[PDB]
């Protein structure tokens, strides 16, 4: 919310992370599945 | 009244479920009262003595006894003389999978020094906020949740090149 | 490998949390070859025989088993001629309450009237969309979820005027 007086400015702030297949199930191996041999690779950049 | 073969198995896929809580934990760092010959595992103990502190499950999931040729081609883990596959939980109640086998290692240096004499999973450990990494000493810990399984171990060491395995097969009623 | 003690009241504790998707069953309407003698229950069953239909658990709990005079200022449950007393999930361990009552009661032909020689109880049961009834015969059941307990009991009917009432007293492992 604007307070009504004056110039005001409404912007979008983009923030990043990297995100780990500790937080994620779905980072675990479709070769094999869930948390399994094969399964906990790589991690994620995501800009939201 | 009776408890079904199939309600271990449903049992078994809750413990599995709750994976992220379980955590290996280490302790009883001084002598027991007989170093040739450690004491029985009081199954009313809610903690280990002289806990050293807790590491994450590396590994916890649904197994059964395999057998051969067929599962040779699995994933495949060694424990008690005997070889056992990898269960999905899906799979469960296809393939008769009752037991849930549970492992960690501790790195190297990643907990405080020395030796060790227990050796327990508990669930449900919370640890203090903004902590988040898997190895917790007791002092980092907001509740230790519930010890689950754990046995008595003998005078062998720990140092920085001695990265060490524990692990167990148990189902949760090892006895109808 | 060993099960806590604890370990067996946190698993009553889930089932307990499952207390949602409870149904009672009933069934195998048909005698038995011997009706003073039923074959023994198998737990392989994944169902009752000719199930007549599903009730939703009136009541799910832990219990234990009740004393005097410190349970005299509490809710008693009468089952098997002995006394028995509700129990809360975040006082189990400090009860010792290991074991869950199940109980439902049908209201006249709320199911279908007649004779059962098969009393079970579900978790997971869920109805076809827009049906909230507690009563349900099976037709109108989406998924019938996962027997986890029952019996070959000898043979009662079910009448307008009557209302079963049945239940069962039952612990994860009834037998360490």
């Amino acid at each position: 919310k604007i307070t009504g007086v004056g110039k005001e400015t409404i912007g979008i702030k983009l923030t990043e992370r990297i995100v780990t297949p500790d937080e994620d199930a779905s980072l675990l191996d479709q070769t094999s599945g869930v948390p399994s041999y094969f399964s906990k690779g790589a991690d994620r950049l995501e800009e939201k | 009244a009776i408890a079904t073969y199939n309600s271990h198995v449903e049992l078994a896929k809750y413990l599995v479920s709750k994976a992220d809580s379980v955590y290996l934990t280490i302790g009883k760092s001084t002598p027991w009262s007989n170093e040739t010959n450690p004491p029985q595992p009081d199954e009313n103990a809610t903690v280990l003595q002289e806990v050293i502190g807790y590491k994450k499950a590396t590994k916890v999931t649904l197994v059964r006894p395999s057998k051969s040729p067929e599962d040779d081609n699995k994933n495949l883990i060694s424990y008690g003389n005997k070889s056992w596959v990898e269960v999905t939980p899906e799979n469960a109640k296809a393939e008769g999978a009752k037991w849930v086998y549970l492992e960690s290692s501790i790195v190297g240096d990643e907990l405080p020094l020395g030796t060790y004499r227990q050796v327990g999973f508990v669930m449900d450990l919370v640890a203090k906020s903004g902590i988040s990494k898997f190895n917790l000493v007791p002092s980092e810990v907001e509740s230790t949740g519930t010890l689950l399984f754990f046995d008595n171990k003998q005078f062998q060491n720990r140092s920085e090149q001695t990265t060490a395995k524990e692990r167990f097969i148990v189902e949760v009623d090892p006895n109808s």
